[PDB]
């Protein structure tokens, strides 16, 4: 996350971070249930063998509420291609149940149609994760967030050097040095609704990050929500 | 205006049915006897920070 701020106690309890064998975070996901992480479909070819953390803000102090989890099954949407980077989804199912407490509770799913219409015509969402501050960074130890503005589609298609297909939608700014960036894929973009957070996208890619005339890119969450369900049957 | 119209009063959802507003709400969550408000089933429901 570049720019932004840090998660405070509590406030992205649905964070959760892919970690590589050597313990490193490569990138993020959103918790659903007890048994199911959201996660982008391009990160799996990002790693050999992973498993999922939940409960960090800080990789390098233990908090007490971190616990690590192993993915009993990878179901990726068998659409995706990385030349395009359509379909960008993929749903974990963990072996063992995440115990929700303190900096460890699921995002709410929403229904397809409400969310378009009431929680993606809102003014921003909100992006988080432990990925790069900056283009060229390292990853941060701590987990942040980032508000980013909803951005217009004409807007997006014109800005972009590749293709936004109907499974992507665009939100952060023109110019403003904040966005998403490497590390963060796969990870949450919520929207708050009365004070209540649902899933609207996954971090997807980008061309760097924060780049003047560019915007983060996000899968369309809504247009998988009964793909989703299914999965966690 | 209907859920044009502030969500139709609804804490979630909000469904246009026979010009009519219908409420519903996230899984883990039931419908308030006043047919608006969403109700936490269970402790730490979705998409609420933990405080
Ligand atoms: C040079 O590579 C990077 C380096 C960094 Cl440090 C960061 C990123 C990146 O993915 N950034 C980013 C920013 C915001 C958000 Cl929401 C997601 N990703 C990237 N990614 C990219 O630039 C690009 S450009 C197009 C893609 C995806 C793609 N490959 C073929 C077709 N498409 C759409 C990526 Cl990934
Ligand atoms: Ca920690
Ligand atoms: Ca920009």
């Amino acid at each position: 996350i570049v720019g932004g701020q840090e998660c405070k106690d509590g406030e992205c309890p649905w964070q959760a971070l892919l970690i590589n064998e050597e313990n490193e975070g490569f990138c993020g996901g959103t918790i659903l249930s007890e048994f199911y992480i959201l996660t982008a479909a391009h990160c799996l070819y990002q790693a050999k063998r992973f498993k999922v953390r939940v409960g960090d803000r800080n990789t390098e102090q233990e908090e007490g509420g971190e616990a690590v989890h192993e993915v009993e099954v990878v179901i990726k949407h068998n659409r995706f291609t990385k030349e395009t980077y359509d379909f960008d989804i993929a749903v974990l199912r963990l072996k063992t149940p995440i115990t929700f407490r303190m900096n460890v509770a699921p995002a709410c799913l929403p229904e397809r149609d409400w969310a378009e219409s009431t929680l993606m015509t809102q003014k921003t969402g909100i992006v988080s994760g432990f990925g790069r501050t900056h283009e060229k960074g390292r990853q941060s130890t701590r987990l942040k967030m980032l508000e980013v503005p909803y951005v217009d589609r004409n807007s997006c298609k014109l800005s972009s050097s590749f293709i936004i297909t109907q499974n992507m939608f665009c939100a952060g700014y023109d110019t403003k040095q904040e966005d998403a960036c490497q590390g963060d894929s796969g990870g949450p973009h919520v929207t708050r609704f009365k004070d209540t957070y649902f899933v609207t996208g996954i971090v997807s890619w980008g061309e760097g990050c924060a780049r003047k005339g560019k915007y983060g890119i996000y899968t369309k969450v809504t247009a998988f929500l009964k793909w989703i369900d299914r999965s966690m049957k | 205006k209907l859920c044009s119209l502030d969500n139709g009063d609804c804490d979630q959802f909000c469904h246009e049915e026979q010009n009519s507003v219908v409420c519903s709400c996230a899984r883990g969550y039931t419908l308030a006897d006043n047919g608006k408000a969403c109700i936490p089933t269970g402790p730490y429901p979705c998409g609420k920070q933990t405080l």
